[PDB]
RNA sequence: CGAGACUCUGGCAUGCUAACUAGUUACGCGACCCCCGAGCGGUCGGCGUAACUUCUUAGAGGGACAAGUGGCGUUCAGCCACCCGAGAUUGAGCAAUAACAGGUCUGUGAUGCCCUUAGAUGUCCGGGGCUGCACGCGCGCUACACUGACUGGCUCAGCGUGUCCUACGCCGGCAGGCGCGGGUAACCCGUUGAACCCCAUUCGUGAUGGGGAUCGGGGAUUGCAAUUAUUCC
């Protein structure tokens, strides 16, 4: 068996979407010890989806300009923060990381068509691999707003967001921000 | 089951060889240690009492690693990160004095021995004593 | 940790108000004259638990520490560690403190302007006094 | 009775000796737990957590290391480790053993038995980086 | 005191580039081909190529004694470790130097620009090249410089 | 006499590709005992000029390299043959430093 | 007056070596590399005009070209006139001068006052 | 608005450390602070104390993260 | 005297001390590897002296 | 002609050629440990022979060609996807014809005119200036903090230079002093003990220990000379 960190399984990680069940990883044969593996996943198109989603969600973590190299600072925090989900819920944080990222992708989005200096949105749709990269940029950057200048860390400001959107509560960043989106795109249609 | 440093957590093994040599009472302290900086490139004094064990535990243990270092590259090893001001940050040395009168202390317990080929490297009473401090974070570790 | 009952939330040290509530080794940085490395070798000369905050200390422990910041070399503190380390007008140490070292930037400014020097001129004209370029920083505050 | 093989990463490069042995792999003279980046701890034994403790049993396994960054030197390691009990399993063992264990692991990462190539680009004048430019101004 | 093999390379390159100058604003209109340094730990022999090797020597070899005197009182080495040597590059139409230097003389001389041109360009495709371009800009007429350009053949411009 | 070292220095490899495996060829003919030639890291002299004379352009660089590659072969014999073969071969841009003990 | 605790009379008349332990670092490096064929010759000067006063009257000024000649105590009283690369300043050298250089107390440029600026 | 937190703790601050504290399910120095209006260095240390009571387990600890939580 | 004030500055260090070796400039030298031309004439003679532009 | 072809680089070689100025493995010898109740085991950048080239270095030769398969193609040019593979588009250098009155007489002993040439526009010397400072506009550095700062501890490079690089003692709080040694260099610096990173400590949302500008005192090196602060402590 392969556990996450040496204590977190995947065999009990359900996914709900089939829009998003090609494009999230870890189920069965993607369970990887650590979310650190510096594998080619950009190489080309479409390669993206097959590394795991706990090292996309790091990945996307590293992502400000002071922190914008330090990966081992990165699973750091991860390891820190899924501990902290199972404290205050007692899932599998894997199965909160993934009812998060659902709730947090949105769905329809708004495009500019037309000529310059003409601003008349159109909405389109929305991918299922942007849908991920849309969910995760969504979760990571919650992280940095309640938890830029106050006491809480962000090994727990991070799961205190990645808790709140897998409720789909509005107390999430990640929620708010589908709730506009997806909002503006209904009076474009 | 004969245990060695390199078996150990050393960061823990530089814990008990400092708490050591308070215990051996012999060990012969500047007067300046209650005053002053390790190096231009640090802030302030260290924080620690007995920061002078824990520096003379660090560098026996490096001697056990390689023997033959002088006073220079001791000043190497505990290097760090000068803050230039609005300037660039550069590497900066340690200090040659506390490298060495370390280095000079641990001389008078017969731990150091200097050198054929220069510098100073250790004595085997010193290898003596690292090895059962080794045995002694290896069995609280281990057995607990 | 505890509850202190003789901790006063304000000291009045050398005329200046310290945080009592703030850890000693930097309450005292509360002054002029003293920073962050001298006020740790003024603590560790008086034998006074660093850990311990600024409220938290009886009033014998802390006329000592006034003792020994105002006489350094007594307690064997260095003359390296000096705020003036020879005076001109009489060639003694001292570290010099709030109210002093205020009236004692006073001196050596009365000082270079009555002699009429290129410094003493620079702080009269109220300029850059270090030898800087002046073409293109230090702009604001002007008319 | 013994064999010598090498793994790498940017410019890391470990060198595994194994030989007839009783289950030690020791890195650089010291025990895979306690080298210092233990975030990346799992990384290292990830050759010994996929192929279980019996496969290192009858080998014993030195490394050495020089070059590269901490955790370029990590996975230069975990390649040489690798590669070495599947170079072991060749020239001691049937190869149908060779095949069974090399599979278990390229399956679970293709990097653990062939390297990466890419290495560090040059720069280039006229910017700080290989592709990167400085700034510019107009008017 | 030995000198450094990286700072030795670069000395004997000075010599070298010191050398062929002072043979080129010398011995210019003299027919000549080039510097071939030759180093025998005996005598530093160098061989000089050459068109008008006659032109060159003296009379009876006066001049080659009064240039190997010079490169003695120059470089520092001592008497009897230099010779010197003229052997004639007799295909002068292939060395670019020697038609570079005899357009010189032509134009030196007061002749016409195109003409010496054309005489040079048909003359080297005739002594057996592949290919040659004559480039001569400047003042022809007026206070205006122009640029003429006489090509014939073939002309690679990149790679290696 | 005993244990000659020879060190060979060139600037292209394709001279000392012609020298240094006639050395060991004549000495082998010759029937002696040697070492094979051993090749030391070749320098690269690097130089970054920049193009223009004016300071004018576009900043553009001039990336120019010198490379000198080093060879080592060592030999035991009495040194009557290595003054023989050694002094003839004269390739342009090849040196020859040979010490003995 | 004092200096350093010396006071001016001490000073006047003390030895030249005891000076490299009162001053400041940038003296004492440079008395310690010892004044020059020129610089003597200065001093050598300043002798004679504060030789040769009244006394009520300052002596005759001495006009220089050494801006970093180090003001000894033996210059005390005297008139300078330092060239600033255009004028001799005449400059008292008052007593409490005495560890500087002379040349910070002529003054290379003029204050800039500014009026309006220009197309640009 | 500004956060003046308390540096030592009160009669009745202390009761809610010993008290209430001890049931949260994760208990950690920022969420101690962050109920209690209380510095980092305190709840920090307070955390230890009540590690030598015994009244609360430990999960992780590191440079900057420390978690706890209640007892069983 | 003039035999006195004639060469009296100290040209051993600094820039003064230090022109081409084909040129006589005193402007961007090339002191590397005891080389000591200007950067116009370094890149004149490049390729006798043998630095040869590869990359 | 340019493009391409080319050269250099990179990536692959447990195949070949080699190695006392590079190593590995083995065998001696020593030091040390737990012991068992002797050992063996182990760690040894501790130092001596032998085996040899995996690692190091550098020479020759192979390697990849849209080759193979499946689709798409006026079905052929070529494109897409995939297997095998180290690699399925490595990064540069060179760069046509024609121009610009773009830049450079301040790179030249490359130069044409004009000007000045002993109350010099030559040249040396002394002192200053290129930095000056109400204000505009550009390339940059360090920051605004807690993915932090501080203090300890721990553990990793590469391209490079060196007659001035430096080791090792000693005295120095520290910049530094003193002595003595190596290196014209894979031989010494050097195993080049780099920094963020890693692990503990301390500090907790405030102009804060973040941030360091600006100022006062001192101390030391370079140089003939630090005044208009060279640089450093
Ligand atoms: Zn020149």
């Amino acid at each position: 068996d392969i556990k996450l960190f040496g204590k977190w399984s995947t065999d009990d990680v359900q996914i709900n979407d089939i829009s998003l069940q090609d494009y999230i990883a870890v189920k069965e044969k993607y369970a990887k010890y650590l979310p650190h593996s510096a594998g080619r996943y950009a190489a080309k198109r479409f390669r993206k989806a097959q590394c795991p989603i706990v090292e996309r969600l790091t990945n996307s973590m590293m992502m400000h300009g002071r922190n914008n190299g330090k990966k081992l600072m990165t699973v750091r925090i991860v390891k820190h923060a899924f501990e902290i989900i199972h404290l205050l819920t007692g899932e599998n944080p894997l199965q909160v990381l993934v009812n998060a990222i659902i709730n947090s992708g949105p769905r329809e989005d708004s495009t500019r068509i037309g000529r310059a200096g003409t601003v008349r949105r159109q909405a389109v749709d929305v991918s299922p691999l942007r849908r991920v990269n849309q969910a995760i940029w969504l979760l990571c950057t919650g992280a940095r707003e309640a938890a830029f200048r106050n006491i809480k860390t962000i090994a727990e400001c991070l799961a205190d967001e990645l808790i709140n959107a897998a409720k789909g509560s509005s107390n999430s960043y990640a929620i708010k921000k589908k709730d506009e989106l997806e909002r503006v795109a209904k009076s474009n249609r | 089951p004969g245990v060695t440093v390199k078996d150990v957590n050393q960061q823990e093994f530089v814990r008990a060889l400092a708490a050591f040599l308070k215990k051996s009472g012999k060990l012969k302290v500047p007067e300046w240690v209650d005053t002053v900086k390790l190096a231009k490139h640090k802030e302030l004094a260290p924080y620690d009492e007995n920061w002078f064990y824990t520096r003379a535990a660090s560098t026996a243990r490096h001697l056990y690693l390689r023997g033959g270092a002088g006073v220079g590259s001791m000043t190497k090893i505990y290097g760090g990160r000068q803050r230039n001001g609005v300037m660039p940050s550069h590497f900066s040395r340690g200090s040659k004095s506390v490298a060495r009168r370390v280095l000079q202390a641990l001389e008078g317990l017969k731990m150091v021995e200097k050198d054929q080929d220069g510098g100073r490297k250790l004595t085997p009473q010193g290898q003596r004593d690292l090895d059962r401090i080794a045995g002694q974070v290896a069995a609280a570790n281990k057995k607990h | 940790l505890v509850i202190p009952e003789k901790f006063q939330h304000i000291l009045r040290v050398l005329n200046t108000n310290i945080d009592g509530r703030r850890k000693i080794a930097f309450a005292i940085t509360a002054i002029k004259g003293v920073g962050r490395r001298y006020a740790h070798v003024v603590l560790r000369k008086a034998d006074i638990d660093l850990t311990k905050r600024a409220g938290e200390l009886t009033e014998d422990e802390v006329e000592r520490v006034i003792t020994i910041m105002q006489n350094p070399r007594q307690y064997k503190i260095p003359d390296w560690f000096l705020n003036r380390q020879k005076d001109v007008k009489d060639g003694k140490y001292s570290q010099v403190l709030a109210n002093g070292l205020d009236n004692k930037l006073r001196e050596d400014l009365e000082r270079l302007k009555k002699i009429r020097a290129h410094r003493g001129l620079r702080h009269f004209w109220g300029l850059r006094v270090r030898g800087q370029h002046t073409k293109t920083t230090g702009r604001r505050g002007r008319t | 009775q013994s064999v010598q093989v090498f793994g790498r990463k940017k410019t890391a490069t470990a060198v595994a000796h194994c030989k007839r042995g009783n289950g030690l792999i020791k890195v650089n003279g010291r025990p895979l737990e306690m080298i210092e980046p233990r975030t990346l701890q799992y990384k290292l034994l990830e050759p010994v957590l996929l192929l279980g403790k019996e496969r290192f049993a009858g080998v014993d396994i030195r490394v050495r290391v020089k070059g590269g960054g901490h955790v370029a030197q990590i996975y230069a390691i975990r390649q040489s480790i690798s590669k070495a009990l599947v170079a072991y399993y060749q020239k001691y063992v049937d190869e149908a053993s060779k095949k069974e264990i090399k599979d278990i692991l390229i399956q679970y990462d293709r990097t653990l038995l062939v390297a990466d190539p890419r290495r560090c680009e040059s720069k280039k004048f006229g910017g700080p980086g290989a592709r990167a430019r400085y700034q510019k101004s107009y008017r | 005191v030995q000198i450094s093999k990286k700072r030795k390379f670069v000395a004997d390159g000075i010599f070298k580039a010191e050398l062929n100058e002072f043979l080129t604003r010398e011995l210019a209109e003299d027919g000549y081909s080039g510097v071939e340094v030759r180093v025998t730990p005996t005598r530093t022999e160098i061989i000089i190529l050459a068109t008008r090797t006659q032109n060159v020597l003296g009379e009876k070899g006066r001049r080659i004694r009064e240039l190997t005197a010079v490169v003695q009182k120059r470089f520092g080495f001592p008497e009897g470790s230099v010779e010197l040597y003229a052997e004639k590059v007799a295909t002068r139409g292939l060395c670019a130097i020697a038609q570079a230097e005899s357009l010189r003389y032509k134009l030196l001389g007061g002749l016409a620009v195109r003409r010496a041109c054309y005489g040079v360009l048909r003359f080297i495709m005739e002594s057996g090249a592949k290919g040659c371009e004559v480039v001569v800009s400047g003042k022809l007429r007026g206070q205006r410089a122009k640029s003429m350009k006489f090509v014939d053949g073939l002309m690679i411009h990149s790679g290696d | 006499i005993h244990r000659i070292r020879i060190t060979l220095t060139s600037r292209n490899v394709k001279s000392l590709e012609k020298v240094c495996a006639d050395l060991i060829r004549g000495a082998k003919e010759k029937n002696l005992k040697v070492k094979g030639p051993v090749r030391m890291p070749t320098k690269t002299l690097r130089i970054t000029t920049r193009k223009t004379p004016c300071g004018e352009g576009s900043k553009t660089w001039d990336r120019f390299q010198m490379r000198i590659h080093k060879r080592l072969i060592d030999l035991h014999s009495p040194s009557e043959i290595v003054k023989q073969i050694t002094s003839i071969s004269i390739e342009p841009g090849v040196e020859v430093e040979v010490t003995i003990a | 007056f004092t200096y350093r605790g010396v006071d001016l009379d001490q000073l006047l008349d003390m030895s030249y070596e005891q000076l490299m332990q009162l001053y400041s670092a940038r003296q004492r490096r440079r008395l310690n590399r010892g004044l020059r064929r020129k610089q003597h010759s200065l001093l050598k000067r300043l002798r004679k005009a504060k030789k040769e006063a009244p006394p009520m009257e300052k002596p005759e000024v001495v006009k220089t070209h050494l801006r970093d000649m180090i003001i000894l105590p033996e210059m005390v009283g005297s008139m300078v006139g330092v060239y600033n690369g255009k004028t001799f300043n005449q400059v008292e050298i008052k007593p409490e001068m005495i560890g500087h250089y002379l040349g910070e107390f002529s003054i290379t440029y003029k204050p800039v006052k500014h009026g309006r600026p220009g197309i640009g | 608005d500004k956060l003046n937190n308390l540096v030592l703790f009160d009669k009745a601050t202390y009761d809610k450390l010993c008290k209430e504290v001890p049931n949260y399910k994760l208990i950690t120095p920022a969420v101690v602070s962050e109920r209690l209006k209380i510095r980092g260095s305190l709840a920090r240390a307070a955390l230890q104390e009540l590690l030598s009571k015994g009244l609360i387990k430990l999960v992780s600890k590191h440079r900057a993260q420390v978690i706890y939580t209640r007892n069983t | 005297g003039h035999q006195q004030l004639y060469w009296s500055h100290p040209r051993k260090f600094g820039q003064g001390s230090r022109s081409c070796r084909v040129c006589s400039n005193r402007h961007g030298l090339i002191r590397k590897y005891g080389l000591n031309m200007c950067r116009q004439c370094f890149r004149q003679y490049a390729k006798d002296i043998g630095f040869i532009k590869l990359d």
